[PDB]
């Protein structure tokens, strides 16, 4: 009902990944290559792609460029060079999510919900804090936080891609715009302002995930 | 010669091949956890200590990978401005849950802008904090405190417990156990020092002291 296609060349990470997904209600292709994968893509048209960035068939990042140009599949990105270039550039080509390249079938059946949940078919509240984005107002315990207009918009972006990593620069870019690719520290700052007047324990978030090396995630 | 850096990239290679066996082999031990244990078999918790021992494995890798990565003198450093709380907030979340008591945390002022390279210096947090955990004592009340002295970001992570032998406090930087020399050689090429003291109320306490050449409003807004 939900299919998954794999592209990964190393025949061992792959039997693992189809021995493990297989065992969900969901049903697997493969490619040992980034053009065959490409085919997969067009002839079975998945509910959801895992790709590694190992491929040596030429850089998988432009494999997603390409793919997302159609195709608005969700795609989980493998990163054997866990230096954090690579994710970031998967992320922002379109990728989805991403899991390091040890990595345990919690975490990939985690990561495969909260990108197939955000892939099928209005004001919420998480926990403690009720936001509205239609009136623009923000309770914290029965009780209004008032924040500045920028300091909402952050909010609004995260408050909607609930469950997704936001790299440093899909942020900027929808808050203030290609202006400040140099002046990132903005970005941390008003973070942990948001951070501070929305979270039971602001070092400790429950909501507002820091993803070192990558960006931030918001969650529940 | 280079030949010192033919043989620094070989070990910074060789390490980088030994994620894909772990991934296999931590993925198919999972499975075999899990299946053996799905069905009535006695051998589940032999699937299951595998699995371990292929976490532990991976750890000393991610260990050995850090370090080969900051051999080549350290200019595989991306080092953006982070919220110190944001820093410590990370690596709690990676050690807090299987814990008895959380980490006393002292921040003034946790919007403070560091100059760190974010994932290896979230690393010198967690091995700082798991000596503590491994060192001080079951109930031992481990922290954080990170003032700012000149333009030095002082970061300290301290217990009560033993601590250190009197005598020679900077030599226990000398593998008992690694973890401690793994983070000098991270903040020695942050451009930092680390000292470690016993202090007065008891305990060891391991400092973190950073350059910080700026402290960036840089746009007022």
């Amino acid at each position: 009902m939900t299919n998954v296609l794999i592209v990964e060349d190393e025949q061992a990470i792959r039997r693992f990944l189809r021995t493990a997904l297989e065992g969900d209600g969901m049903r697997v292709f493969e490619a040992e290559t980034l053009q065959r994968g490409l085919l997969e893509a067009a002839t079975r048209k998945p509910d959801l792609i895992i790709l590694d960035l190992g491929l040596p068939d030429g850089d998988g990042i432009e494999f997603i460029r390409d793919l997302r140009q159609w195709s608005a599949v969700p795609v989980i990105v493998l990163s054997a060079r866990s230096e954090e270039s690579d994710k970031i550039a998967a992320l922002d080509a379109g990728a989805d999510d991403y899991l390091s390249k040890p990595f345990g079938i919690g975490e990939l059946q985690a990561r495969l919900r909260v990108a197939l949940r955000r892939h099928s078919a209005p004001l919420v509240k998480f926990s403690d804090v009720t936001v509205d984005l239609a009136a623009r107002v923000i309770h914290r315990g029965e009780e209004e936080v008032h924040l500045t207009p920028i300091e909402f918009r952050l909010l609004a972006v995260l408050l909607n891609n609930a469950g997704k990593v936001l790299t440093q620069r899909q942020l900027l870019n929808q808050v203030w715009g290609p202006n400040a690719v140099e002046h990132s520290h903005y970005l941390r700052i008003y973070m942990g302002h948001l951070r501070q007047k929305l979270e039971q324990d602001p070092a400790r978030p429950r909501h507002f995930i820091t993803e070192t090396g990558i960006g931030y995630r918001f969650m529940l | 010669s280079h030949m010192e850096q033919i043989r620094n990239a070989l070990l910074a290679a060789l390490s980088h091949d030994l994620r894909t066996p772990l991934t296999v082999l931590f993925g198919q031990a999972e499975i075999l956890t899990l299946d053996l244990a799905s069905e009535g078999s006695p051998h589940a918790r032999q699937a299951s200590e595998i699995r371990q021992h292929v976490l532990n494995t991976t750890r000393l890798v991610n260990n050995l990978l850090d370090m080969a990565r900051i051999q080549s003198g350290g200019f595989n450093l991306k080092k953006e401005w982070l919220t110190l709380e944001e820093v410590v907030g990370s690596a709690l979340q990676m050690l807090e849950p299987g814990l008895s008591s959380p980490i006393n945390l002292s921040l003034p002022e946790p919007l403070t802008l560091i100059h760190v390279d974010g994932p290896l210096f979230e690393r010198v947090l967690i091995n700082l904090l798991e000596n503590a955990v491994k060192y001080a004592g079951a109930q031992a009340e481990i922290g954080i405190d990170a003032h700012v002295e000149g333009e030095n970001l002082q970061l300290d992570v301290w217990d009560n417990g033993p601590g250190l032998p009197p005598g020679q406090e900077q030599t226990i930087f000398d593998k008992v156990g690694l973890g401690l020399a793994i983070c000098r050689a991270i903040v020695d090429v942050h451009g930092g020092t680390i000292t470690a003291f016993n202090r007065p109320e008891g305990g060891a306490c391991f400092r973190v002291t950073l350059p910080q050449q700026t402290a960036p409003e840089l746009e007022e807004f």
